[PDB]
């Protein structure tokens, strides 16, 4: 039932489910990070990404993920969904994307 | 809303009231501090002078002096809304954004692929009439109603083939609890934990129905999932528009 795309509430890192393994992977940083941050939030039902940043596995940790997914930047702007332009990769730099999507659907009373 | 109850401040923080020359005409849902999602039918020929519309937020009593009121810069409505009933949706851009507080918060959209769950019980809110031949509610009302399948709703005894693929019905076969006149444009929200956190998402927009709370004449809503892309495009395309614009 969990949605395949998730964002961490600890550090906003994006996690994408890998169904052949049953694991969650990070999204390797790319020159198209803004469009990927924007698309990921939309995908999840948020309106937009307010900002995004790049984390480093060596300073931020893996936080229970197993690997990376890299985006096909050449197909990226033809899509509506993230899962169809992603592929496992090595992500040598170990830098991944964090996206701050606009918060919604929660009451803020005491 | 017929058969509902008075709700309190902060419970449904995305609910807003759209007033034209002082009167509450439609309900709406905040998508961000400056964008509201409502129904296209709330803007007929006669009500398109944006300076005469105001958006009232952050209060459940229509006469609260503590709610905020902002103006409208533009209205983007669906160009497939043939009355100008499918495609009864529109976006309203406020001239300035509302602050988000414990009483003003946006609601989420369904995720990509997220489908409606027939039988699931969601909430509908608004200041509409509490009886068809009644008066609007002074305090915002809330009611819980289940999603009905289209097979049932399109049956000759309900709406005999009038429910088209981008709308759905919600209510009780028995009637008694329903949305009503003055709730048009408002929210039909369902809660889920697919983002690992319980969040309320806008699954429908109060659109129409025959009478209110009659048995076998449930309320009909615009199915928001089917317009996700229309919403993302409209906001990218028209963020700087002023006036009435149409997007297909
Ligand atoms: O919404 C509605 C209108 O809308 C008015 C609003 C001001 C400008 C446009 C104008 C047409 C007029 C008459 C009726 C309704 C309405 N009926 C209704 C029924 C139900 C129901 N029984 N489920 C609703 F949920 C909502 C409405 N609105």
């Amino acid at each position: 039932p969990l949605y395949p795309v998730q964002v961490s509430s600890a550090d906003a890192r994006l996690m994408v489910f890998d169904k052949t393994e049953g694991t969650w992977r990070l999204l390797c940083s790319s020159r198209s990070n803004a469009r990927v941050a924007g698309l990921s939030c939309e995908e999840m039902g948020f309106l937009r990404a307010l900002t995004h940043s790049e984390l480093d596995v060596r300073t931020a940790g893996a936080a229970g993920t197993s690997g990376f997914f890299c985006v096909d930047e050449g197909r990226l702007p033809h899509t509506q969904r993230l899962l169809e332009v992603i592929s496992v990769c090595d992500c040598p730099r170990g830098r991944f994307l964090a996206a701050i999507c606009q918060d919604c659907g929660r009451r803020k009373l005491p | 809303i017929v058969g509902g109850r008075d709700t309190s401040l902060g419970r449904w923080p995305w609910q807003v009231s759209l007033r034209y020359d002082g009167a509450h005409l439609c309900g709406g849902s905040l998508l961000s501090g400056d964008w509201v999602l409502t129904a296209a039918h709330c803007f007929p020929e006669r009500n398109r002078v944006l300076s005469r519309w105001r958006v009232f937020a952050g209060a459940v009593a229509q006469a609260s002096p503590h709610g905020l009121q902002l103006g409208v810069q533009a209205v983007v409505y669906h160009g497939g809304y043939l009355p100008f009933n499918s495609n009864d949706i529109a976006l309203v851009h406020l001239s300035s954004p509302l602050p988000l507080t414990e009483y003003i918060q946006p609601v989420c959209l369904p995720a990509a692929g997220q489908a409606l769950v027939d039988g699931k019980i969601c909430t509908v809110t608004g200041w509409g009439n509490t009886q068809y031949y009644g008066q609007q509610a002074g305090v915002l009302q809330e009611a819980r109603v289940p999603i009905i399948s289209n097979d049932v709703c399109n049956g000759a005894d309900f709406y005999g083939n009038q429910i088209k693929p981008k709308m759905f019905c919600a209510g009780y076969p028995e009637g008694g609890i329903d949305a009503c006149q003055g709730d048009s444009g408002g929210p039909f929200v369902c809660e889920d934990s697919i983002s690992r956190t319980p969040r309320w998402r806008l699954c429908g927009i109060v659109s129409w129905g025959t009478g209110c709370a009659l048995a076998q004449k449930p309320g009909v809503y615009t199915k928001v999932s089917d317009f996700r892309e229309w919403i993302f495009q409209a906001i990218k395309t028209h963020s700087e528009a002023s006036g009435m614009v149409t997007q297909l």
